[PDB]
């Protein structure tokens, strides 16, 4: 995350950090997600493509810092990871940029949940606040283009949501943006999600409560003029996610 | 085959 502020999994309790195993041992954060029922964590497809073993992930519930391990957290195995078959990486846009992951602790169970780890609402079907409306996005991404390290401690930031009208716009995206996809910068343009925000929620508030809208997807740079954060559209995956979950 | 979508993706 660009600009924006730290935070903990109290304000962000759906949120899923996503780490990957390698031979020797050794652990490397990929990507973030967000729990919507106590089982099952959503994602993006173009974080696992290219390693689609499931038994190469670990998931993190109630955890605010990248490399520690913070109070009632709990760590699961993935059960079962799912890819949206009509995944696609164009010159710039991913397509369908969509995953589940079912997850399961050691002993077996799914999310318990407490004060640092709750579900996170879907939308219903097309149904997305208004172009204009403040939502926020959480991650461990990178605070700076240039950065090669992520962050130890979780962050936020607020951004607004643009029309497809605007962001299809030659300056903005072109035709790279379609209707399943939603996107959302600063006014300024000095907040943004970077790299390693991947996969993590968009969150709005709508119609009193705090719904998923959006998954962090792709953009061209971080926090570039006239460049939004780009974000698969949940409300138009409903029939997909029901069906595999 | 390099693609600017390796780069894009968040
Ligand atoms: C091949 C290519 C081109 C650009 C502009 C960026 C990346 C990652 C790859």
């Amino acid at each position: 995350i660009i600009g924006g502020e730290f935070t903990t999994i109290e304000n962000q309790p759906w949120f899923a950090a996503i780490y990957r195993r390698h031979r020797g041992g050794s652990v490397t954060y990929v990507c973030g997600g967000s729990l919507i029922s106590p089982c099952w964590v959503i994602s993006a497809t173009h974080c696992f493509i290219d390693y689609p073993k499931k038994e190469d992930y670990i998931v993190y519930l109630g955890r605010s810092r990248l490399n520690s391990n913070t109070q009632g957290e709990m760590k699961f195995e993935v059960e079962n990871l799912i890819l949206h078959k009509d995944y696609s990486a164009d010159t710039l846009a991913h397509h369908n940029d969509i995953a589940l992951l079912k997850i399961r602790s050691k002993e077996g169970r799914c999310a318990q949940p407490s004060r640092t780890i709750q579900t996170i609402a879907l939308p219903s079907m097309y149904n997305d606040p208004q172009f204009g409306t403040s939502c926020e996005i959480t991650g461990f991404g990178k605070e700076q283009s240039t950065d090669y390290l992520y962050p130890e401690q979780l962050k936020m930031t607020v951004v607004k949501l643009i029309s497809h009208r605007e962001c299809q716009q030659p300056h903005y995206y072109g035709s790279e943006v379609t209707t399943k996809m939603l996107c959302a910068a600063d006014p300024q343009w000095k907040t943004d999600s970077c790299q390693g925000d991947s996969g993590g929620p968009l969150v709005c508030s709508l119609q009193g409560r705090m719904t998923l809208t959006g998954i962090v997807s792709w953009g061209r740079g971080c926090a570039l003029k006239d460049k939004p954060g780009v974000y698969t559209r949940v409300s138009h995956f409903l029939p997909w996610i029901r069906s595999h979950t | 085959t390099c693609r600017q979508s390796m780069c894009t993706a968040r």
